This record gives C-alpha cells, structure tokens and sequence, in this order.
C-alpha cells in the first residue's frame, strides 16, 4: 500500500559467426588438373617399359 | 596455406612417378648392354 511504492518496480535468436578467426582470398588459381593427367600418364609410362623388359627378355 | 599443402603433396607424387620412371627405364640399359 506504501513505503516502497514510491519509485515503481524466449526460444531462439539464431546467431551464425561465433568466436572464429578473420578469412582472407586471392584468385591466381588452379594448375593442379594437369598433375592428376601427369600423375597416372608417366604410370602408365612405367608399366609400359617393365613390359619392354619382358618383351626383349622372351626373345 | 591449405591450398599449398594441396600443390606441394601432387608435387611430391609427381616426383615420385618421375623417379619411378627413371629408376626402371635404366634397367633396360641394363639388359641391352649385357645382350651386347
């Protein structure tokens, strides 16, 4: 009734970026689909002259 | 410094097939010169 009444008296928010690092970027990209040609060309290459031992050792 | 990881193990395959190319393909000097 008086005394003290003389001054007066959720679910989700669904953030993303969190407590991570800064990214940077650059764009003098992408050699890299040659080698995997490469790569399985010069093995093939290697099985190709294992046969040529073979090919002159049944002669 | 990712993506150089990525180049840098293709890099080291690549000189692993190369090696392997060299390392036989000498062999057959090593047949010829005894067939010789």
């Amino acid at each position: 009734a008086a005394a003290a009444m003389t001054a007066t008296r959720m679910p989700s928010s669904g953030s993303s970026p969190s407590v991570p690092s800064s990214i940077i970027a650059e764009e003098k990209l992408l050699a890299l689909l040659a080698e995997l040609e490469a790569l399985s060309r010069q093995l093939a290459a290697l099985t190709q002259q294992v046969s040529e031992l073979r090919e002159q050792q049944q002669q | 410094a990712e993506e150089k990881l990525l180049a840098l193990l293709a890099e080291l395959e690549a000189l692993s097939r190369q090696l392997a190319a060299l390392t036989q393909q000498v062999s057959e000097l090593r047949e010829q010169q005894q067939q010789q």
